[PDB]
């Protein structure tokens, strides 16, 4: 969580860092809402956010709630990508009707799925997201 | 009439703490159960129409004057999301749509329906909605609307979460600016739809009691029986006023020009 906060709060606007910072706010919330607020406000209208490991890795309500609130007029009133593998799909998920209002519906559907999949606890979701990151960043530890 | 505020908001498209009520989306929870927006009219206020509209920023209303709670359930289930989030504005729009659809002069009862979890800063919805302490040139604003209704923002969660999100604080400030539009947020913990139903259950103010009574008028062939309780008025306070009951009897005495 400290590493995610360092990567997100810095001058960079990494989609992985923002998703991790929002997801790492599942450990401390609503007491530790500062990290979630910074992740939500920083990536409210990011646009160029190459992310493909946020839909399944994040299972807490807050992570999807930040994106859902950003989709409204209280989070910049802009379009965003919320489909699975959105970073790679951006070539085929360009600006359309589904990226502003349909994106909000997709975020609602993802939140509904997380509610249905609420059996995955904070520890289980954290372990699964760490495993997915380790698979992705196995040769990118540097 | 009836007023229903279906929170079709992008902010109101996520769970409260961990998961939704009926283990699914807000639409599933709405289908499973609802607030007192329709139960009171179904039980007591029978002569009332409802405008099933799901809207945040614009009057996306398709339901005309009708008492069908199925349409309200479908609209609430259809309140997926939108491009706005503002509780007071949603309440104002719901009241306006209900007045324009169910009846202009028919009273209704609207409430605030939004998530409000935007965060204090550049996107706070209370700043752009609670605007009443200035603008003397435009004092004749939409607030208060031309209909008796107390917009209430629901609150059933922890005190720390309610204070951090500034839900209860903004609701109380809006109530104070609107002079009582909203009950005291005396609720905490994992509470079901009881505080919301209590705050939205004030739409049954025009009920009636289908009872009967009798009277005795001696041994005449033309008697009389008292009617139900009348409407109280300022005539004689005496010790204290109270609602009337079934009167014992009257007496037919006197004869004057018709």
């Amino acid at each position: 969580l400290a590493c995610f906060k360092l990567r997100a709060f810095t001058d960079n606007r990494d989609d992985m860092a923002l998703g991790h910072v929002i997801v790492l706010l599942q450990q401390e919330w609503p007491r530790g809402e500062n990290l979630f607020l910074k992740a939500v406000n920083k990536i409210c209208q990011q646009g160029n956010f190459q992310y493909e490991n946020f839909f399944n890795y994040v299972t807490n309500i807050d992570m999807l709630e930040e994106f859902a609130y950003l989709r409204t007029q209280e989070g910049g009133k802009i379009h965003l990508e919320l489909l699975p593998n959105q970073g790679m799909l951006i070539k085929h998920h360009t600006v359309t009707r589904g990226i502003t209002k349909g994106v909000k519906e997709d975020f609602r559907l993802a939140m509904e799925r997380q509610v249905s999949r609420c059996g995955e606890n904070l520890m289980v979701v954290l372990h699964r997201f760490c495993i997915n990151e380790k698979i992705l960043l196995l040769q990118t530890l540097t | 009439p009836t007023v229903v505020v279906m929170d079709v908001s992008l902010s109101m498209t996520r769970p409260v703490s961990i998961e939704g009520s009926e283990e699914y989306q807000r639409k599933h929870l709405a289908a499973h159960g609802l607030t007192m927006l329709f139960e009171h009219m179904a039980t007591n206020y029978k002569l009332e129409f409802t405008a099933l509209v799901v809207f945040s920023s614009l009057w996306e209303l398709m339901v005309p004057f009708t008492r069908d709670y199925n349409t309200l359930q479908e609209a609430l289930s259809n309140m997926d999301d939108y491009d706005k989030t503002c509780l007071e504005s949603a309440l104002v729009g719901v009241c306006n749509i209900v007045q324009q659809e169910w009846g202009g002069a028919i009273p209704c009862q609207v409430v605030l329906v939004t998530d409000g979890c935007l965060g204090i800063g550049r996107g706070s919805l209370r700043h752009s909605l609670a605007t009443q302490n200035q603008r003397s040139e435009s004092n004749r604003f939409p607030l208060p609307f031309p209909f008796p209704s107390k917009l209430y923002i629901m609150c059933m969660a922890n005190l720390e979460e309610l204070q951090s999100t500034d839900s209860l604080e903004c609701l109380e400030r809006l109530i104070d600016l609107n002079n009582g539009e909203g009950q005291i947020f005396t609720i905490d913990g994992p509470l079901c739809l009881k505080n919301v139903q209590s705050m939205f259950g004030k739409l049954i103010d025009l009920a009636y009691t289908p009872f009967h009574a009798v009277l005795k008028c001696g041994h005449l062939t033309a008697d009389v029986q008292v009617f139900p309780r009348p409407e109280p008025f300022v005539v004689d306070e005496e010790i204290d006023p109270i609602p009337k009951v079934i009167n014992t009897d009257l007496e037919i005495v006197g004869f004057i020009d018709i």
